[PDB]
């Protein structure tokens, strides 16, 4: 993976983005379309 | 023995049948050297950068 070229790592890691999603399931669950 | 480079020596645990020079994964990439006088199969890996 190293011959003269980089990969550079995502700023978000997965267990934030699976908190954005987790946090929106529970808000469309209890309020609705209110919390938007 | 003729094959030049840049690197950083390592040892490696493949195995190497009795015939063979030197290995690679692709794209002419040297990833295992045996040296002659011990017979023993060495690693290469390129030296840090960035
Ligand atoms: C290079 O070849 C020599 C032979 O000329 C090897 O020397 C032998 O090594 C074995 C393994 O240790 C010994 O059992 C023998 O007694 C050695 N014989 C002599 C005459 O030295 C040597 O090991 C080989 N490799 C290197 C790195 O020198």
């Amino acid at each position: 993976k190293f011959n003269g070229l980089t990969v550079l790592p995502p700023l978000l890691t997965d267990e934030m983005i699976a908190q954005y999603t987790s946090a929106l399931l529970a808000g469309t669950i209890t309020s609705g379309w209110t919390f938007g | 023995n003729g094959l030049t480079g840049t690197g950083v020596l390592t040892e490696s645990n493949k195995k190497f049948l009795p015939f063979q020079q030197f290995g690679r994964d692709i794209a002419d990439t040297t990833d295992a050297v045996r040296d002659p006088q011990t017979l023993e199969i060495l690693d290469i890996t390129p030296c840090s950068f960035g």
